[PDB]
């Protein structure tokens, strides 16, 4: 999109741990910026480097530190992690250290989630619900529903795949996941999506519909004691074929 | 036997004439003592001065955001700062200290701004004057000598409501 | 050349390989308004009026000099590593006001045609070094892209008190001594 | 409060 | 140093112009006006910027007041894709960005032919699993959550069947209970009188 890349996309770690976030600016860009977007404080500027040297500092904590290498890529190191450090970390790049007319190009961000323990991390269960024949006869349209349920955290990407290809027309995913136990601080979530086709499209058994859910969970280097399968980053799907 | 030195100078200059009416900017990019590129507001584009300039002026002219900032600096720098000078620098008036001490020399010292006129019975035509002396501490100096009754020195400066006269005998 | 009622440099940005060292300042009608102490990240205004009514964010000086440092590196490669030529400076010593025996005055030492902007200006009273009551301006720009520096010495005019202005620059074959006595 | 002085910015030489 | 003020939120109608105001009485002669946008949960992205003169570009237009004490971001025709958080930021030389809280813009679609209805959809794998769909209601309808712990109701969601020139609103409700009927699933919500129940 903007030419700025960031790794890792999502990150789950325990309290007291250290994490190192990477950021590759645009080719030719000589300045790098770090921002933190939290629910508590919003979008805040942390630090700016230019030609490998510190150029600007925001209200960054001593346990937060950054660097910019000769290849101009940057690294944000976050030590002695606290639950409050759970945010979105964006990096940006610009040609010069900045001017009143100069654009900043932003990366996709890193979702960092600091937990007390990873024992509450769960993948979702996915299900597809075939269109009501009552809807078909009344509107001459068919809505397919998808239900991603009981996942923790709310780091998921839901997509609809018609005949092996991703679709975006007639699709509607909930903007926010819902809390299954609105009381609990560690509650699992649910997320639903809709895909609406014509009655004659669904009424074709040659048409395949797949609800794909991308789960962002634990690492391969993460330890697991629990006698249930490790909730690693994975894809969970639900499919349905057309009904004549 | 001397150290090797590579110098770079960036000079952002503003030229003001007839109050706020005429304003012109010139940015100078200098390698050692050689200006290789410049942006003149009257031209309105970066120009290469020496064959060291084409890779920089052509590049800067190809980037809209560079041309837009440099153009807008006539307002964001020159015009903005001239209002700041109006309230301070341009209202600074230091009256000169005038004394005669014998060739009779009339020393006009520690005055601001530069605009000064000094005259010497009736005014004479055979006086040797120093050029305007810039002390560098925001004050000037000028010394007027005269070869060989009452001798009077006449000094005119913007700070004075009436010219200051200093007499001898 | 350009003619005007007023000429201001907003500002004078200097960066050189020797040190390396930089200078950031603003000038108006040939006089320095302020300079930025690039080590202390502080704006130093040259008049009480400016100190009381004006403000410059030093953060802009530092950022500017950072770009100069980048630019110099590129242009050194483009010029096939063409170094600076050393110029011969012109030194002049004169008093601030008329000399009266037993009346505090200031000796002004003007050093002109400085290139490169690296200089050592010192004072001597009866041949020995003087540090007490010495101060100087920053490097002040010139149209020819050379500089000028002015050095001051507060003194009490007296008989048996000869003064000197010692200038050291690579453009010279020996340290220039500009004498002054009343 | 005193109004902040404006200043020109050097254009950056092409890195490539 | 100089900060901006904006409305916390704005709700606009689809296909209608959007005028997002910004206030900055304390602006300096050296300050430029910038607008950045952010969609969830993507990074901010630049829209437009200006100094004194009104600016026009592909994304939007920017109107700066004569006294420069306020500005406006103009979207000439709202789109559902325009719903985002819009930040009015002041820029000067190399100073750092201050995003501030911005304006959360929400765009609402005009539903041309409302056909409110609640349908039941059985699972493609197991027949016994059931979901209710409240769909095709107008944007004036508000979907209230469940007054039950065992029942989950999602918020409304707008889909665009582009080729058909058709947009529709829908919310989904489900439960673990066997006696979970669709005829009484959205009864806590203000469902239209003309709502169809098969
Ligand atoms: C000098 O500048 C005048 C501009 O007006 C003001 O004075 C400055 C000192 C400054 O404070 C600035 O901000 C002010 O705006 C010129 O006069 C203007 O000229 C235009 C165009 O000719 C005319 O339409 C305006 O009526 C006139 N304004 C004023 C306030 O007089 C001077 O121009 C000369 O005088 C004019 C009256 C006119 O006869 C013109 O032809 C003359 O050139 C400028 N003088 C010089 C020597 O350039
Ligand atoms: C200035 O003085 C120091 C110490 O005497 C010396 O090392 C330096 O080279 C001098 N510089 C010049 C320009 O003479």
């Amino acid at each position: 999109d903007s030419g700025v890349t960031q790794t890792p996309k999502h990150l789950i770690t325990a309290t007291g741990q250290r994490v190192t976030l990477r950021c590759s600016p645009r080719s030719g860009d000589l300045s790098v910026y770090w921002y933190q977007q939290s629910l508590d404080q919003g979008l805040q500027f942390l630090i700016q480097y230019y030609n490998g040297e510190e150029r600007a500092k925001g209200n960054i904590l001593e346990r937060f530190s950054a660097q910019q290498f000769p290849d101009l890529h940057s690294e944000l190191n976050l030590s002695s992690l606290e639950l409050g450090d759970s945010a979105l970390y964006f990096c940006a790049s610009s040609t010069t250290p900045g001017t009143g007319t100069e654009t900043q190009y932003f990366g996709p961000g890193t979702r960092l989630l600091v937990l007390e323990d990873l024992k509450n991390v769960f993948p979702p269960e996915v299900a597809v619900f075939e269109p009501s024949e009552a809807e078909i006869s009344h509107t001459q349209k068919a809505t397919l529903v998808c239900l991603a349920t009981g996942f923790y955290p709310d780091h998921v990407e839901l997509s609809w795949w018609v005949n092996g290809k991703e679709v975006h027309s007639g699709v509607c995913t909930d903007p926010q996941p819902l809390k299954e136990q609105p009381a609990l601080n560690d509650s699992r979530y649910a997320l639903s999506s809709r895909l609406r086709v014509s009655a004659t499209f669904w009424q074709n058994p040659r048409n395949h519909f797949r609800c794909q859910v991308q789960f962002y969970g634990l690492s391969e280097n993460d330890e697991w004691t629990q006698d249930r399968a490790k909730p690693v980053t994975q894809i969970v799907s639900a499919e349905a074929w057309g009904r004549a | 036997d001397s150290p090797e030195d590579f110098v770079y100078q960036f000079k952002g200059m503003c030229y003001f004439t007839n109050g706020t009416e005429r304003v012109r900017l010139v940015t100078r990019y200098i390698y050692n003592r050689e200006e290789y590129a410049r942006f003149d507001s009257d031209v309105g584009v970066y120009r290469a001065v020496t064959p060291l300039g084409p890779p920089a002026a052509e590049y800067w002219n190809s980037q809209k955001e560079v041309l837009e900032r440099t153009r807008a600096e006539l307002d964001t720098v020159c015009r903005h700062n001239y209002q700041l000078e109006l309230r301070t620098t341009l209202q600074r008036r230091v009256e000169p200290t005038v004394t005669i001490s014998p060739l009779l020399v009339c020393s006009v010292t520690d005055f601001y701004p530069a605009q000064i006129k000094v005259r010497w019975q009736e005014e004479t035509t055979g006086v040797v004057s120093t050029p305007l002396i810039r002390n560098g501490d925001w004050t000037f100096q000028i010394l007027v000598m005269l070869e060989m009754d009452v001798y009077t020195c006449h000094v005119e400066h913007p700070s004075l409501q009436n010219p200051i006269i200093v007499e001898w005998r | 050349d350009i003619v005007a009622d007023h000429v201001a440099s907003y500002g004078v940005n200097l960066y050189q390989s020797y040190g390396p060292s930089g200078q950031y300042s603003h000038e108006f009608d040939g006089d320095e308004e302020f300079y930025v102490d690039l080590e202390r990240k502080e704006t130093v205004w040259q008049l009480p009026l400016f100190r009381r009514f004006r403000r410059f964010d030093p953060q802009f000086a530092l950022t500017n000099i950072a770009v100069l440092k980048h630019n110099l590196n590129i242009v050194i490669k483009r010029s096939n590593s063409t170094a600076a030529t050393n110029e011969v400076p012109e030194v002049t010593v004169f008093s601030k006001s008329p000399v009266t025996l037993g009346q505090p005055n200031t000796l002004i030492c003007l050093v002109d045609n400085i290139f490169p902007p690296v200089v050592n200006i010192t004072w001597l009273s009866n041949g020995h070094s003087v540090t007490e009551g010495v101060s100087e301006t920053s490097f002040l720009s010139k149209s020819d892209h050379s500089f000028f520096k002015i050095s001051y010495l507060t003194f009490l005019p007296s008989a048996d008190e000869i003064y000197d202005c010692k200038v050291e620059h690579w453009g010279l074959d020996e340290p220039l001594l500009k004498h002054w006595e009343p | 409060a005193p109004s902040g002085e404006g200043s020109f910015q050097p254009s950056q030489e092409n890195p490539q | 140093d100089a900060k901006t003020t904006q409305p916390n939120s704005m709700e606009s109608n689809e296909e209608e112009p959007v005028h997002l105001p910004c206030n900055h009485s304390t602006i300096s002669g050296t300050d430029y006006i910038h607008w950045y946008r952010q969609l969830p949960s993507q990074g901010p992205e630049y829209v437009i910027h200006g100094l004194t003169s009104n600016v026009n570009n592909r994304m939007a237009s920017l109107a700066i007041a004569e006294d420069r004490k306020s500005s406006t971001l103009i979207l000439h025709r709202a789109t559902l894709r325009d719903a985002a958080v819009y930040y009015c930021i002041l820029r000067d030389r190399s100073n750092q960005f201050y995003f501030g809280t911005g304006t959360s813009l929400t765009v609402i679609p005009n539903i041309q032919n409302p056909d409110p209805a609640v349908y039941q959809l059985r699972d493609s794998k197991s027949s016994d699993k059931s979901v209710c769909l409240f769909t095709d209601f107008d944007s004036q309808t508000n979907v209230s959550q469940s007054k039950d712990s065992d029942v989950y109701i999602t918020d409304k969601c707008v889909l665009d069947m582009r080729s058909m020139d058709f947009k529709s609103n829908s919310a989904v409700a489900w439960s673990n209970k066997s006696d979970f009927a669709c005829a009484n699933a959205f009864n806590n919500s203000i469902i239209p009188e003309d709502t169809f129940f098969p």
